[PDB]
């Protein structure tokens, strides 16, 4: 809900879409679904305002309609082969059906197309695109149960994830690679149990949700824009950019929660060696997070001068900064949580 | 006793009494939760934190109720888990067949020397 | 005497002189009584080159056999020598040649 | 000891994330090569 | 209230406040305690010494 | 211990109203003094809280931390004169002290590490919000990322540990003993950095230098203790594996000591010297440590603590004349003497006590230590004797030539010696002295 | 038994006590032998042996029972040891006389 | 200034203790405070403290009955110091075959 009426029916179109997927009981039901989201999401993402939203879309849309393409297709090959939708064993047939869905979820080897779409999305269209459409081929991978294809996507999903992250300078690409290697650890989740999965996602999500929603806030696009950005005390300055801390999950800022459940069930299944690496990209995510953080933990930097005053919306400035506070002050609340049991 | 026996080892047979602080903990840490809020709210606003109780008792009140419901849903969630695992056991009592405890004295362990 | 090699250096060295007299005897900054010294440019370039020096090394020949028989061929040998000793000594411990009598060290 | 390390480490890493730019400075149409070349190997095999 | 310690001690109450809290928390830990009170193998009083005399 | 941990959190708000700088501290002094007179422990965990116990090993490292954390506030007090946030400051401080507490009394491994952990923002924003040096920036990167990869991997040998044992209380794992080879190492030389060791020395003295007064005398006097205090508490059940593998790092410990210690000596920088300093002594409580003898255990504990407070005093030294000359070399600084007489007369106790001149509390450890690795192979002898003839040898240069020559020729006006840093200077000495007394408590704890 | 926590914990505590005392035996002997050698210039030879032997069996059975053990030695590292002790003198004889 | 004003300095200007340079009696009363909670607080009443705290660490309770131990094991004529964590009759050793060479420890 952006600007016009029309991003309420496509918001809710898209949703219905999708749940349909999560809820399809059938490959072709689940392909019905994720076609749905194809068409409601499109519009949003194509705003008629500026160009590069435009190009945005052509990637967008000719990306997925081929993943959407081949799912549907490798689908009839495994329900043909096998006859039946649970195959007895994960073969040729399936693998093809993951490699759909690792691409329609931007993860490791096929991600090109996911960055180049950062620079013409705007701040919500961009989040909405870093949560929701993932869901679903993620929730489908969980059907899929080939393990080597998951794990050198994992292997792979930090790689790239964070050696980019170090290199980017919009703020639109950098969420990018920052959710690449976030996907990075769901999919391995996932490949070890769901509920965990179900939880991560939850708190990505929140996170996530949080640090674009403030990010539109102010409309900082760029380093310079954060390092530029006015604020009256340069206090909250660096009140606010602990969260860019929780997304490294650092124990004392409610990241580190989901990352500890990943971690302790998936050293329960014994791949260590999978967390080591996971473990130390990591640290390089958390690097250039800090390199974003140069603004706001020393005070009293070299401004702008024409600034005298900062403002922001009341509705979304008072929903962000109690979501802040969350990632403040989350762990105390380790009683409030439980689904880990 | 002498017996590990996994059934009566997980047996609620009791003693477990709550702190003062075990029920409690939850509904002063979600309403100091709200509370906190209400005051972060006021601050990066550039107003009074005391200024619009209101806002802070009704921040108090949501958090307070969702500790209690919450607490509620644990208790309920971990019972049945115990019921579970019980029923587990005495589903499968070949797969676990009860064992014997048994003493140092009949067992030979390697010891490091510093030396 | 290279043709006033000394008299070169002689006229621009002996001007800041005078400026360090001037810094010295300067009443304002001495009166502003907040500490610090006139500024020294080889003690600056001091520091400097103190504290950074790697982006001048290069790791050649020269630095890797300097590091190795620095330390590497010291802490090799030496811990080296130190397990070898070890295992002969506690060799004979766990073949218990020398009884509870001999032995040394008996409290640690 | 830092070069081993410290320093070196960080000079690599831009390096690497120099090259990974220049992967992700190209058009659309060489990644979902990729992709199809992945789905034909896919498929070929399930026929061997 | 000297006026060497306006608002000073008044203010340093509440740490003093913090202790008695934290006093009788810690008294009720030593009520959940109970499992062993004068019950050990060591200091165990077999039956008898009672005489209203809880030992701790 | 629940007493501390309400009092520091009730002490938490005078972080807000302004003009506390001064009540926080008597405050926490005060709170110190409370919890001087809570002493009964003996080596079995007491004042078991609701996960919160408390021992020998625990009494006084808490005590080291609460002491240390109220002399803070005498050390800094340009935040005042500049008003750069003294509200963030002390907030800083507390939290930092409250995860001190709960690291030290974390009976759980668990906890432990969950707290150890967290002490890494608190302490990052101390450096941070009030360096100095440009440097700060790649500082806080050193910092940061040593520790962080290799903290956060011994994250899988506890949860391993979980999965083998069932709980992560002390006890419980001296019950069991491991010895996968991996475990070992993993544990190890995650807590080898923060430690540190001679090899990944590198970061330390970076934060040290281009971090404030304040800051440094966190780091060199507590974090390293942290570390080593982990290590007596998690050793219990790598005795086998580490007998297998311990010749290196007694080994690089030694030889490293040596080599530190001329780098003192060609050092030109007063927290340099320092910095290197506290890592050669660090370097003989690691290897005491590691020969886990009895001996070397009880020492190493009595070492730890008594290097904390030499080394922040010796901090406290660096300060004054960072705060008086500005600027930490060498060179500048000199023939302080004729400036601050009866200053000298603190930085030659100070030194004094770090080249272990009794009554030291220091030099207590140093016989401990030197006896149990002597026990452990008559070889280190040949290495001990130059390791502690040169660790003397710099602290006299440090000493003299900072004292000594001819006055500096360029030197502008600065005020003389003042109560605040002379009560500092006791304050962290005549502990150091009076523990003697009564060692037992802080010289028995195994 | 095997998994008894509390009573091993009681065990300890009582081996513990046990080794502060047979810890300080050994000393109390070494004062006595002390004042011996202190008794009278001359007299060193009169009464060491007869006196000090017995600070030297009380050091070799201190070490048996304690010793070789280092910190962190509870009731059962001590208890074991004596079990492997008395397997080794019933077969390889004498300690401190290799092994056949 | 001149002779006069040197001679008899004015009480208008206060010489700092370090801790506050605004107010003659904050840094004044800060210093007192300071000085007070630091050192006879601690440094005074807690020192005193420890030198009369009881049996902690019951070292004094050890050498307790290190006197009386040793006497009972005199007149007792068993070992003084008994090289047995129990007694070597108490244990019981497996056999041979369940050693099947457990690498046995001295
Ligand atoms: C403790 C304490 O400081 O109490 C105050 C006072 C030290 O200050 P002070 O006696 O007034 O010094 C002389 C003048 O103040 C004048 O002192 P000064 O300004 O002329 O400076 C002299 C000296 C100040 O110190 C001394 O003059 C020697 C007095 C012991 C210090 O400090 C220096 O500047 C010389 C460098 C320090 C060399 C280290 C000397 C101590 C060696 C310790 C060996 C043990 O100590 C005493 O009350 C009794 C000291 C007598 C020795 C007993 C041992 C203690």
């Amino acid at each position: 809900m952006f600007n016009n009426s029309s991003k309420i029916l496509f918001i809710t179109i898209m949703i219905i879409g999708t749940l349909i997927t999560v809820t399809s009981n059938s490959w072709l039901g689940a392909w019905m679904g994720l076609e749905i989201n194809l068409l409601s999401f499109i519009p949003l993402l194509s705003d008629n305002n500026n160009l590069m939203s435009t190009e945005a879309s052509l990637k967008y849309f000719l990306t997925q309609v081929l993943a959407s393409t081949v799912l549907l297709f490798s689908s009839i090959l495994l329900m043909l082969k096998n006859n039946m939708n649970n195959e007895i064993n994960e073969s040729f047939t399936s693998m093809i059906i993951m490699s759909a869905l690792l691409l329609k979820s931007g993860a490791a080897p096929f991600h090109f197309w996911f960055p180049n779409m950062m620079e013409g999305l705007t701040w919500m269209n961009a989040l909405m695109l870093m949560t929701w459409q993932k869901i679903a081929p993620l929730m489908l991978i969980s059907y899929l149960n080939i393990k080597y294809l998951l794990l050198i996507s994992v292997i792979l999903s930090v790689i790239i994830g964070a050696i980019g992250g170090l290199n980017q300078t919009s703020l639109r690409k950098l969420m990018a690679f920052s959710s690449i290697n976030h996907l990075g650890w769901m999919l391995s989740s996932l490949m070890i149990s769901e509920s965990i999965w179900l939880i991560y996602f939850f708190f990505y999500s929140f996170l996530s949700f949080v640090l674009t929603f403030m990010f539109n806030i102010f409309k900082l696009f760029h380093l310079n824009q954060l390092f530029s950005w006015f604020v009256n005390s340069k206090i909250l300055k660096f009140t606010l950019f602990m969260n860019f801390l929780s997304l490294g999950g650092l124990p004392p800022f409610l990241g580190f929660l989901p990352k500890w459940l990943v971690i302790q069930q998936l050293t329960l299944c014994n791949q260590y060696f999978m967390l080591t690496l996971m473990m130390m990209s990591t640290l390089i995510t958390l690097f250039f997070y800090l390199r974003i953080c140069y603004s706001a933990f020393m005070m009293n930097y070299f401004e702008n001068n024409w600034i005298m005053k900062m403002n922001m919306n009341s509705i979304n400035y008072n929903m962000y900064m109690i979501m802040t506070f969350f990632s403040i002050f989350g762990l105390f609340l380790i009683s409030l949580f439980y689904f880990m049991f | 006793s002498a017996v590990n026996d996994p059934l009566e080892l997980l047996t609620n047979k009791g003693t477990h009494e709550p702190s003062f602080l075990s029920p409690i903990w939850n509904p002063i840490a979600c309403g100091v939760a709200g509370v906190g809020a209400a005051i972060f709210i006021n601050w990066g606003f550039r107003k009074p934190v005391f200024s619009g109780i209101q806002k802070h008792i009704a921040f108090g009140a949501i958090g307070v109720g969702a500790g209690a419901y919450f607490d509620q849903k644990r208790n309920e969630y971990l019972a049945k888990r115990d019921a579970v695992l019980r029923h587990y056991i005495e589903l499968h009592p070949d797969d676990f067949p009860v064992k014997e405890r048994k003493t140092y004295g009949q067992v030979l362990e390697s010891w490091v020397p510093v030396r | 005497e290279e043709q006033e090699f000394i008299k070169r250096k002689h006229e621009a060295t002996l001007k800041l002189r005078q400026e360090f007299l001037k810094q010295s005897s300067n009443p304002y900054r001495h009166a502003t009584g907040e500490g610090g010294t006139v500024f020294d440019a080889g003690l600056a370039r001091f520091q400097a080159m103190r504290v950074s020096n790697y982006e001048h090394f290069k790791p050649t020949g020269k630095s890797f056999r300097t590091g190795l028989f620095a330390v590497v061929l010291p802490i090799a040998l030496y811990a080296w020598a130190l397990k070898a000793e070890r295992d002969g000594r506690e060799e004979k411990y766990r073949t218990g040649q020398v009884a509870y009598k001999d032995r040394q060290f008996k409290f640690i | 000891s830092e070069y081993f390390g410290g320093q070196h480490l960080y000079q690599k890493l831009s390096m690497y994330s120099k090259t990974l730019f220049l992967m992700h400075n190209n058009s659309l149409k060489i990644y979902l090569l990729l992709f199809v070349f992945w789905i034909l190997i896919l498929l070929i095999l399930l026929f061997l | 209230m000297v006026l060497g310690l306006d608002k000073r001690a008044l203010w340093g109450a509440l740490p003093l406040l913090g202790f008695a809290i934290g006093h009788f928390l810690d008294k009720k830990e030593t009520e959940r305690m109970t499992m062993f009170r004068d019950k050990s193998a060591l200091y165990g009083r077999p039956a008898g010494s009672e005489g209203k005399a809880p030992s701790w | 211990m629940l007493k501390i941990i309400f009092f520091l959190l009730f002490l938490i708000p005078f972080c807000f109203i302004n003009n506390m700088y001064w009540m926080v501290q008597i405050m926490m002094f005060f709170i110190s003094f409370i919890f001087l007179l809570m002493n009964n422990f003996m080596n079995y965990w007491s004042e078991i809280s609701y996960f919160l116990g408390c021992d020998m090993l625990s009494y006084g490292l808490i005590l080291l931390s609460l002491w240390i954390c109220s002399l803070m506030l005498l050390a800094s007090e340009m935040i005042n004169k500049h008003n750069n946030y003294k509200n963030l400051f002390l907030l800083n401080i507390i939290i930092l002290l409250l995860l001190l507490i709960l690291t030290f009394s974390s009976m759980s491994l668990f906890m432990f590490y969950l707290f150890f952990e967290s002490s890494l923002i608190p302490t990052l924003f101390l450096i941070l919000g009030w360096g100095y040096q440009p440097e700060r920036l790649q500082a806080g990167l050193y910092l940061l990322f040593y520790t962080l990869l290799v903290s956060l991997p011994m994250l899988i040998g506890i949860f391993y540990l979980m999965n083998k044992i069932g709980s992560m209380n002390f006890y419980l794992m001296n019950n069991f003993m491991f010895n996968y080879d991996l475990l070992y190492f993993c544990l190890l030389c995650a807590f080898l950095v923060k430690m540190p060791m001679f090899l990944v020395h590198l970061w330390l003295p970076k934060a040290h230098v281009e971090a404030p007064v304040s800051g440094s005398m966190i780091l060199a006097g507590i974090m390293l203790k942290l570390g080593g205090y982990g290590m007596l508490r998690v050793i219990s059940f790598l005795q086998l594996m580490n007998l297998k593998y311990s010749f290196v790092w007694i080994s690089i410990s030694l030889v490293g000591g040596v080599l530190v210690s001329l780098v003192c000596l060609r050092q030109t920088d007063l927290k340099a010297l320092i910095a290197y300093s506290s890592v050669a002594h660090m370097g003989i409580v690691l290897s005491g440590l590691l020969t886990m003898t009895y001996w070397g255990l009880c020492g190493s504990y009595t070492l730890m603590i008594a290097h904390g407070l030499c080394s922040s005093g010796l901090f406290c030294l660096a300060n004054v004349s960072y705060e008086r000359l500005g600027s930490r070399s060498m060179l500048i600084n000199k023939g302080l003497l004729n400036f601050m007489p009866s200053m000298t007369l603190w930085w030659f106790l100070l030194s004094s006590a770090n080249m272990a001149a009794p009554p030291t509390l220091n030099l207590l450890g140093e016989i401990y230590l030197l006896n149990s690795i002597v026990s452990w192979s008559w070889i280190s002898m040949i290495l001990l004797s130059f390791l502690s003839f040169f660790s003397a040898a710099y602290t006299l240069y440090l000493y003299s030539f900072s004292q000594h020559g001819k006055l500096f020729s360029g030197v502008y006006s600065f005020s003389s010696g003042k109560i605040r840093e002379y009560l500092l200077m006791l304050l962290h000495w005549l502990p150091l002295n009076l523990l003697i007394l009564k060692s037992e408590s802080f010289m028995l704890w195994l | 038994y095997t998994d008894d926590a509390v009573c091993r914990f009681e065990a300890d505590q009582q081996f513990r006590r046990d080794r502060m005392v047979d810890n300080e035996i050994v000393n109390i002997l070494r004062q006595r032998f002390e004042d011996c050698t202190l008794y009278e210039a001359p007299d060193h030879m009169v009464k060491c042996r007869p006196l000090m032997d017995q600070y030297e069996k009380a050091t070799e059975n201190w070490f048996i029972k304690y010793g070789d053990l280092g910190g962190y030695a509870n009731a059962k590292t001590a208890y074991m040891k004596q079990k492997h002790r008395l397997i080794w003198e019933r077969r390889h004889g004498p300690v401190g006389s290799g092994m056949k | 200034l001149t002779t006069e004003d040197f001679a008899n300095p004015s009480p208008k200007n206060w010489q700092s203790y370090g801790f506050d340079y605004k107010d003659q009696v904050e840094d004044r009363k800060a210093t007192k405070s300071t000085f007070f909670v630091t050192v006879t607080l601690c440094l005074v009443w807690g020192s005193f403290y420890w030198a009369y705290l009881p049996d902690t660490q019951f070292r004094n309770w050890a050498q307790r009955e290190g006197f009386l131990e040793l006497r009972r094991r005199e007149l007792a004529g068993v070992d003084l110091v008994s090289p047995n964590y129990v007694d070597p009759a108490s244990i019981t050793l497996p056999s041979d075959e369940d050693l099947g060479d457990t690498e046995i420890i001295i």
